[PDB]
DNA sequence: AAAAAAAAAAAAAAAAAAA
DNA sequence: TTTTTTT
């Protein structure tokens, strides 16, 4: 199996354009990207018109052969490392499943389906969610899987859209010890309410700027803004390294001060948060509090 | 085998056609043909065709242009060996086409087996008159107009036959497109009787046949045309349409008829043109800027330059000044004039709402203000442009038309003139004095963008993409500046309204800025005088000096920038002010005919937001600016502005003064 | 040769009988409704197709006119398997059964279509413009000789391979000294199945830059027949074929054509005069009709993009939903719908509710007034190109029967032609008295 | 081997006419 | 001068 975007659901051409290392590696956000990518699907020699057929349609033969096809061709590229050894579940007549596409479809149901009272009520459709992820797991029920997968699609959709916009308008501010993005203005901001999906977000984020000739490991820090409760949702994000890199150099992984550094600035000055998330370093911020209080992570001890 | 070229100079046998096909000569040919357009190269020093082998991988298409003269300039005897005997020279050429497509892409078979190479430009020229019996079996380049197209049909390219009298399978056999295969004696048996087709193991080709006459600017005055058959084959379908000027280069054949052997009572042959390259020729005249079969497309350098000269600090003041660098003045014109052509991004919400993303343009005012020069290099300049002009179009021409087939014998749809302005601009003269049911027509045309056609039993609806750029004369010849607009022009509201922007130019008396117009006229006049390494080049060089002395870029490379922003990039608007442009609207629907009379509605708005993401157009990016949007705010309400009575005008210029700060 | 066939059929048949879902046998089960209610016909999903088996989809792919003919008598063979009893041993009034394929492959337009499709299974959509009438089809011939004078029975299928496909009659006779072809066709004792062709033009909104929509040619039969209304977006899954033109031009022309297996609509022909609704469907309109509020729901859903008109948007609702139409003993009629226009300012929105209105409603045609003419809206009188005879052709206005009908500039449109709509709006029947044709023709609308 | 065409209906452009 | 109607 391959480090792929529902490989066995979607289309090849979308499944390459839309997986994260791949992107990372090609810098298919502007125009070198795409053509670089209709460069390798040409020396590959599948027609453009075959690749973007669904999986289950698209050519036996090649099929057959995809393996060969890769071997062959993405070592120009260097994209060998996205060839993995996974497990696949069959149940008779049904069809496959992978466990990669599996936890996709039940991220993005966990993601979407269906002051205080706002907060309780998200807070409130959040289990609900959790509830219909957790009954979606039975052998029973595929119609709550199906969905799942198209919600996937759409969602990481839309995270592309979002990211392709910020790497434009290069809102990622270089301080001297940590990189800052705020996501002032923009569209479907409401779906970033959620601490999951601002996390994929981020880590897309971070495999992008990882995969770069800059060598320098810095945390990052990501703020949005929903205008019904003027606040702003900070979550703090730790470097990470290639993924095609060698065990010598992880003899430990990096660490998260984020939490302690929220936590110390809170109990030091009188600001408007609410650390209330299991996860730690995810905090709730005022919009007239976020500007002294980042300056006073910026002037803290780390 | 002595593999020389130089001993391709003398002939051995009796003609040409008979000494190619030699199995020694081919050979030669190939290798030299294939370190021909493995070595060629340009003046930049890198092969022009190995760029072109990587664009085609990319685009997967089906044809590789040569240009002739590339052909010319090295290895001259191989161009006249193809000017002579194409049939025999394509072949080759085509092999040698796909070995070296193939070294670049391994197992390419796969996506296609085969290649159509296409000559650029030949070097001789001739029209339908002057065709005589000499030139026959080679190439021809023919300029017409096309009348009828038939379709698309399938064709059989490798027959193969079974023989049931023997049981004898015949190998695959060719076709020449316009004959059919006849086998005598059937394969060794030597016996004459029946066999079947077997179509089981086939491939076929699609073919395109198109009447094509006389281009009516060429035939000789109150004369009549002549017409001639084009048959257009694989890859090169439905590349012509109806009621446009093409010009195309193949091959001249002939062949046996039954019937006109019949009606003239000699041995007379018919002739049909096997296509070969078709460049369309339809508006831009101007054909001497650069060659080849599209000069709106662009190489991989060309795009680089592009993002190169796309991010300099005022460029939007050098593309202005850039545009009609041989009339002085009306800047404002320059500016709408490039606005209009760049247009903006049509607008599809969830489905269910349609916002048009183009920019309508009206001029008016006094005679002599160079009006027409404007809107024939706008002609020149754009991709798809139709000149109409006052009483010379009616209101059934502009709009697509209900014909009977004179043939078939039933209705039929006829494209209209908006039609071939789809993707483009339709310009018109003298729009006051063309008459009113002539003018009332094209509300649609430019609001929805859709033309329906109810009739004859006939119930369908066309799509329109244009931008109408009109001029035309106020009342008495003369702009009475001293009247509303209203007083000044015969138009009413739902004519006037559709218009984004309008411009108003004025002839007034002046001492100095006469002298200023008169002396660059006069030294434009003696700029153009006919009378001021390989001569074309130093032609081209001295082209290049006349032209950089008024224009700040050259030409070709405009053109060619303008198809690339129409194209690829796409402006996304996030971060404007919301309760500036508000505001702004609501003091133009304040004044306007509360108070004066020229119209204003909520297209105006939308308007500005489409001339706001022109101006972000212009830069090459995807997201839209404030500068811009002041830009686009300044010339809307300055074109609003210079459109009122001098009573009130200082007083509304003070009161716009603090939405255009700056 | 045989045993491929037998291979094949047996395949199929342990397909169709061996399939199932948690505790149910789909098919099997589809097979008994099916007979139950006299609709001879099965339906295939291509999914389970290809996850039943690989090789099977694969043969079905490669060569369809061969293959299909076997799946359509196995499903029949497994009929009377599992519908008759053999009481140890008739009416036997089964014939081949239909097969209706469904699939959701890429979708490719009309214009993509090139010689590298031929013989093979394509997906496309498109809008439905001219219907033909029906025409008969042998399937079962009784051939009687003159001389020998001997019966014989030619069984046909009516599927096609190559342009000709037909065995039109043996040559010399069954066994004295007979001709060449000495037969006759028997019409009685035969059987025969239904046939009709239709006509597909492309999708507006894809239609190529500074282009004319092209026409398509299908063939339809059995219980695919007089399915479609002209004007109805379609979907169609079927084969790309082509057959031989000796009636007509060029060389080895060969004129394509669309042999239709499957077709999906957005209105499954309800309206074209019962309902057919299942049960959970009526029962969720029903559910929202007990909504005490509604009106107001209706109201908003009306182009959600345009502000501030209110009384219009109740008006449009009013006219979609319309009146209620009557008769008298005596034979006078009432109408039944309203019409409502709109004469305002210009910048004020007008055709962008015209152009909604038009989606909405499930029969509607958008016309301009300027591009328009008295004879091309009620009915128009042609004559055919060989037999010359006239006929009659509907326009727009009769196109929309049982619908509503969008007009725009109103006033632009000649006097002449603003004369003609008197009665068809005030009676909803209109007369044409045309080259001896004496015709009233209903429009309601 | 050949029925093939006079009679209608509908769609324009030009010119002249009336207001 | 303009729009209408007829050829
Ligand atoms: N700066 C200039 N401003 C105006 N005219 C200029 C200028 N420079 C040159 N000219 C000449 O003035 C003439 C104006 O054009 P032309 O006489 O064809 O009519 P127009 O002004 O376009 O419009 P109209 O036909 O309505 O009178 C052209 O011959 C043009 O070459
Ligand atoms: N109330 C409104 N809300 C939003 N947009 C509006 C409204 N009224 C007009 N518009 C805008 O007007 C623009 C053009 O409208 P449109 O041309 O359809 O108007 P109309 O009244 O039908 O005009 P016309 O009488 O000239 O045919 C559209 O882009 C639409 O967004
Ligand atoms: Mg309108
Ligand atoms: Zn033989
Ligand atoms: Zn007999």
């Amino acid at each position: 199996d391959y480090y792929l975007f529902l490989l066995r659901h979607s289309s090849l051409y979308d499944s390459f354009y839309y997986s994260n290392y791949v992107n990372a590696k090609l810098s298919l956000w502007n125009e070198n990207g795409k053509k670089r990518l209709h460069k390798m699907f040409a020396r590959m020699g599948i027609p453009l018109s075959t690749a973007q057929e669904t999986w289950l349609y698209m050519d036996h033969s090649i099929k057959r052969e995809l393996g060969i096809i890769f071997d062959k061709n993405l070592d120009r590229y260097g994209l060998q490392d996205i060839i993995r050894d996974g497990f696949v579940r069959t149940l008779g007549y049904r069809g496959s499943i992978s466990a990669s596409e599996f936890v996709e479809a039940l991220t993005a149901l966990l993601e979407v389906g269906n002051s205080a009272q706002k907060l309780t009520n998200l807070r409130k459709r959040w289990v609900s969610n959790f509830w219909l992820s957790w009954d979606a797991l039975d052998d029973r029920k595929v119609e709550l899987l199906n969905r799942g997968i198209q919600l996937a699609q759409d969602l990481q959709r839309a995270i592309f859209n979002t990211g392709v916009a910020i790497l434009e308008k290069k809102l990622i501010k270089h301080l001297r010890i940590y990189r800052l993005c705020v996501l002032q203005d923009g569209p479907d901001l409401d779906l970033y309410r959620n601490p999951l999906t601002l996390l994929r977000l981020g880590n897309w984020l971070i495999e992008c700027c990882a995969e770069s000739e800059d060598k320098q490991l810095l945390p990052m820090v990501l703020a949005s803004i929903d205008e019904n409760t003027d606040t702003y949702l900070v979550a703090g994000l730790t470097p990470r390294y290639p993924r095609g890199l060698d065990t010598i150099h992880t003899k430990k992984p990096i660490l998260n001060n984020f939490s302690m550094a929220f936590q110390q600035i809170t109990a030091e000055t009188d600001a408007k948060v609410r650390i209330d998330n299991f996860e730690s370093s995810i905090i709730e911020i005022r919009r007239e509090d976020l500007s002294p209080f980042l300056e006073k992570l910026t002037l803290s001890g780390l | 085998e002595e593999l020389t070229l130089e001993s391709l100079s003398n002939v051995k046998a009796n003609s040409y056609s008979e000494w190619i096909t030699q199995p020694n000569v081919s050979r030669t040919i190939a290798r030299e043909l294939k370190s021909f357009l493995l070595e060629y190269t340009d003046e930049t020093g890198r092969s022009v065709y190995g760029a072109r082998i990587r664009t085609l991988g990319e685009m997967n298409s089906e044809s590789l242009e040569v240009n002739y003269r590339h052909l010319a300039e090295s290895k001259a005897i191989l161009a006249l060996f193809l000017a002579k005997c194409p049939e025999e020279m394509l072949k080759i050429f085509d092999l040698v086409a796909m070995e070296a497509t193939e070294l670049h892409y391994p197992d390419y078979a796969r996506i296609h087996s085969e290649i159509h190479v296409r000559i650029s430009d030949f070097p001789t020229i001739y029209s339908l008159r002057e065709l005589r019996e000499s030139n026959l079996s080679s190439l021809v380049r023919v300029t017409g107009v096309v009348t009828r197209r038939t379709g698309v049909f399938p064709q059989l390219k490798y027959v193969k036959f079974n023989c049931l009298k023997c049981g004898s399978i015949l190998g695959p056999f060719f076709q020449d497109s316009n004959e059919e295969i006849r086998i005598s004696f059937c394969t060794n048996c030597k016996s004459k009787g029946p066999f079947r087709v077997n179509g089981e193991k086939t491939v076929y080709r699609n073919y395109q046949r198109v009447t094509l006459q006389e281009a009516p600017g060429t035939v000789p005055p109150g004369r009549l045309p002549r017409h001639r058959e084009v048959i257009l084959l694989a890859d090169l379908v439905d590349v012509s349409k109806p009621g446009e000027e093409v010009e195309v280069t193949g091959i001249y054949k002939n062949n046996y008829d039954g019937n006109l052997n019949a009606k003239n009572g000699f041995p007379v042959f018919a002739t049909i043109i096997e296509a070969n390259s078709i460049k369309r020729r339809e508006g831009n005249t101007a054909n001497e800027g650069e060659e080849g079969l599209d000069v709106f497309s662009w190489t991989e350098e060309e795009e680089r330059e592009f993002r190169k000269i796309s991010r300099d600090r005022g460029i939007i003041d050098k593309i202005i000044s850039s545009m009609a660098p041989s009339i002085y003045g009306h800047r404002d014109i320059k500016t709408a004039v490039a606005c209009s052509l760049f247009g903006g991004v049509p607008k599809n919400v969830n489905g269910k709402h349609s916002i048009r993303g183009d920019i309508n343009v009206l001029l008016l005012g006094d005679p002599g203000t160079a009006k027409s020069q404007i809107l024939k290099y706008v002609e020149k300049t754009a991709h798809r442009a139709v000149f109409a002009t006052g009483q010379g179009a009616s209101a059934v021409g502009l709009t697509a038309s209900v014909r009977k087939d004179p043939i078939t014998k039933e209705w039929t749809l006829e494209g209209g003139a908006l039609v071939l302005a789809d993707k483009g601009v339709c310009l018109i003269d003298e729009f006051d004095k063309m008459n009113d049911q002539d003018r009332t027509s094209i509300h649609e045309a430019m609001e929805q963008q859709s033309i329906s056609i109810s009739k004859a039993g006939i119930v369908t609806t066309l799509q329109a993409r244009c931008s109408i750029i009109a001029a035309a004369n106020p009342n008495g010849g003369r702009y009475n500046s001293t009247l509303p607009l209203a007083q000044n022009v015969s138009l009413t509201e739902p004519i006037l309204s559709r218009f984004d922007i309008l411009c108003v130019v004025r002839d007034l008396v002046d001492e100095e800025a006469d002298e200023r117009l008169a002396t660059f006229v006069v030294d434009s006049h003696v700029r153009s005088h006919p009378e001021n390494l390989n001569a074309r080049q130093r032609r081209l060089q001295r082209q290049r000096k006349k032209e950089e002395e008024i224009s700040p870029i050259p030409q070709e490379l405009l053109m060619k920038y303008i198809h690339y922003a129409r194209t690829k990039i796409y402006p996304k608007l996030h971060q404007m002010d919301m309760d500036k442009v508000s505001r702004v609207y609501a003091d133009l629907r304040r004044e306007s005919i509360s108070t004066g009379s020229f119209p204003i509605t909520v297209r105006h708005l939308e308007s500005i937001l489409r001339i706001a993401e022109s101006f972000a157009k212009m830069r090459l990016s995807e997201f839209v600016s404030s500068y811009d949007l002041d830009r686009a705010i300044k010339v809307v309400v300055d074109s609003f502005v210079d459109a009122q009575k001098v009573s009130v005008r200082r007083q509304l210029r003070r009161s716009f003064a603090i939405y255009t700060l700056g | 040769n045989d045993d491929d066939n037998t291979e094949i059929i047996k395949s199929f048949k342990n397909f169709i009988l061996e399939f199932r879902l948690d505790s149910q046998f789909i098919y099997r089960d589809q097979l008994r409704n099916n007979i139950l209610v006299k609709n001879y016909s099965l339906t295939v999903n291509m999914e389970h197709l290809i996850g039943y088996n690989e090789d099977i989809y694969k043969k079905l792919s490669d060569e369809p006119s061969d293959i299909i003919p076997l799946f359509e008598t196995a499903i029949t063979q497994v009929a009377k398997r599992i519908s008759i009893l053999s009481r140890a041993q008739l009416l036997n009034s089964l014939p081949t059964f239909q097969l209706i394929l469904n699939s959701n492959a890429n979708q490719i337009p009309l214009r993509d279509l090139d010689s590298e499709h031929v013989s093979k299974i394509v997906r496309l959509s498109g809008i439905i413009i001219s219907t033909s009438v029906l025409s008969s089809r042998a399937t079962y011939l009784s051939i009687m000789c003159r001389n020998c004078r001997h019966t014989t029975s030619i069984t046909i299928n009516n599927f096609n391979s190559i342009t000709g496909n037909t065995v039109s009659l043996p040559r010399s006779c069954l066994s004295k000294n007979c001709g060449p072809d000495p037969y006759i066709i028997i019409h009685e004792s035969s059987k025969f199945i239904d046939q009709q062709f239709l006509k597909l033009q492309e999708i507006p909104e894809l239609v190529p830059v500074g282009e004319m929509p092209r026409n398509l040619t299908m063939t339809c039969d059995r219980y695919l027949t007089n399915k479609v209304i002209p004007g109805t977006r379609v979907t169609i899954v079927g084969i790309y074929s082509i057959y031989n033109s000796k009636n007509g031009s060029g060389v080895a022309i060969r004129t394509p054509y669309i042999k239709i297996l499957g077709i999906q609509s957005d209105v499954e022909t309800s309206s074209i005069s019962v309902t057919m609704f299942t049960e959970e469907e009526e029962e969720e309109f029903l559910q929202l009709s007990r909504n005490p509020k509604l009106y107001e729901i209706l109201t908003n859903s009306i182009a959600p993009s345009i502000f501030g008109n209110e009384d219009i948007k109740k008006a449009i609702v009013c006219l979609l939903m319309g009146g209620s139409k009557k008769i008298l003993p005596d034979g006078m009629r009432l109408r039944g719908d309203i019409n409502v226009l709109l004469l305002g300012d210009p910048g004020t929105a007008k055709s962008q509710l015209l152009k909604f209105v038009e989606k909405v409603s499930p029969i509607a045609v958008y016309t301009s007034g300027k591009g328009s003419s008295a004879a091309g809206l009620t009915a128009s009188v042609q004559r055919d190109p060989m037999t010359r005879e006239f006929y009659l052709e509907g326009g727009a206005m009769v196109l929309a029967d049982g619908g509503v009908v969008c007009i725009d500039e109103f006033d632009k449109m000649r006097d002449e032609d603003r004369v003609a709509i008197h009665e068809a709006m005030e009676q909803q029947t209109i007369s044409i008295a045309k080259a001896g044709i004496t015709t009233v023709l209903n429009s309601r609308t």
